[PDB]
């Protein structure tokens, strides 16, 4: 139902059978892509999209390696060559993908 | 990956100064920690120095603290260790190692420059 | 930090060597194993106690149980003959082991 | 570019200027959205999208390296310790990390 309304709106903009089916199909594909984008945004907002923020250099470093998992929220991190311990940062629950992309664009 | 070539090794009198240079080939040199590790003649490996990406954090082994200065430049992609006032026990073969992010340890190593302090 | 390895362990080709690396509290720390050959740069054989870099044959493996670590080499080939150093962190300075010489008889 | 899409659409239909510009602007907005999603796909392809795959077993945590300068280190493993789980650390793949997280999330 929606694709016919969408192409009718486009026609109305234009004017002040197989082709119709193909137009409806491409509209369906476009709206499905938009719907999946909105679904990803919804998942990001709800917090179910762990994207790792870049680890700050000022990290105090833990008292042991990651496998000991000493200070836990689902952080992500890497082992520092300085003292063999690993500097870990929690994943931001609110907007992980968005915050990571904002940090990426800030550089 | 990275091609590391050391240099600046040769005969020097005790108490002299040397500037060992590791000329890493590749921009990816800028991302990793680097380290100088010396294998003394007929002895085992001994850690000398460690440098982070920017040079804010420079770590030395207690034997050489206050005598060696590790440094790096990213424009020329080079790691220079300046040893000052060497002692008779500092003879070794110094290796340039890189802490690659895809390895988790000193995986990329250099040829190894033979320092030789002698009378 | 006293970190000790046997001076040398040698086996005939084929058997499996368990190179020991005894150090206090070594279970808490993570241990790397390097393979140094006479006249060649050291090769990182094991990192994070049990993990191998890309390209290292599956023969090598690592283990840790309490105040000791171990490098297990299976199907020792004629090339494996080398020196093997176990490295850890005291607090912020990396300490290497004495190094064990594995010789292929 | 929008002109070609507009011509294609009017042809599909039949194979004042302000509202034509409006149609062109909507077309440009659609093209921008497609470009953004394609950019996301390309960045994931190059593997600098550190989406750690969760939702068992342990894994290696590699060294910390800084991406394109900035004193910030790209993560290598994703670690979690609940009060009774004994904690697990899974490495972030160099392959499609976002795609793999989405897949091994949608499986269950």
């Amino acid at each position: 139902t929606i694709p016919q309304s969408l192409d009718s709106w486009w026609t109305s903009l234009n004017f002040l059978y197989r082709w119709m089916a193909l137009r409806r199909f491409i509209i369906f594909l476009f709206i499905l892509l938009l719907a999946l984008i909105f679904l990803l945004v919804l998942l990001d907002y709800q917090g179910m999209l762990p994207v790792c923020p870049l680890i700050p250099g000022s990290s105090t470093t833990s008292t042991g390696p990651c496998r000991t998992c000493m200070t836990m929220y689902p952080s992500c991190c890497c082992t520092k060559p300085s003292d063999g311990n690993c500097t870990c940062i929690p994943i931001p629950s609110s907007w992980a993908f968005g915050k990571f992309l904002w940090e990426w664009a800030s550089a | 990956e990275l091609q590391l070539v050391e240099s600046g090794g040769g005969w020097v009198q005790p108490g002299g100064s040397q500037r060992l240079s590791c000329a890493a080939s590749g921009r990816i040199f800028r991302s990793f920690y680097m380290s100088w590790v010396r294998q003394a003649p007929g002895k085992g490996l001994e850690w000398v120095a460690t440098i982070n990406q920017d040079g804010s954090e420079k770590l030395y082994v207690d034997s050489v603290k206050g005598r060696f200065t590790i440094s790096r430049d990213n424009a020329k992609n080079s790691l220079f260790l300046q040893m000052n006032n060497l002692r008779v026990e500092d003879t070794a073969v110094y290796y340039c190692a890189a802490w690659s992010g895809n390895s988790g340890g000193m995986d990329v190593w250099g040829q190894g420059t033979t320092v030789s302090v002698s009378s | 930090y006293e970190l000790t390895q046997p001076p040398s362990v040698s086996v005939s080709p084929g058997q499996t060597v368990s190179i020991p690396c005894s150090g206090d509290k070594l279970g808490n720390k993570n241990v790397c194993w390097f393979q140094h050959k006479p006249g060649q740069s050291p090769v990182l054989v094991i990192y994070e106690v049990k993990y191998r870099p890309s390209g290292i044959p599956e023969r090598f493996s690592g283990s840790n149980s309490g105040n000791t670590a171990t490098l297990t080499i299976s199907g020792t080939q004629a090339m494996d003959e080398a020196a093997y150093f176990c490295q850890t962190w005291d607090s912020t300075t990396v300490v290497f082991g004495g190094g064990t010489r594995l010789t292929v008889l």
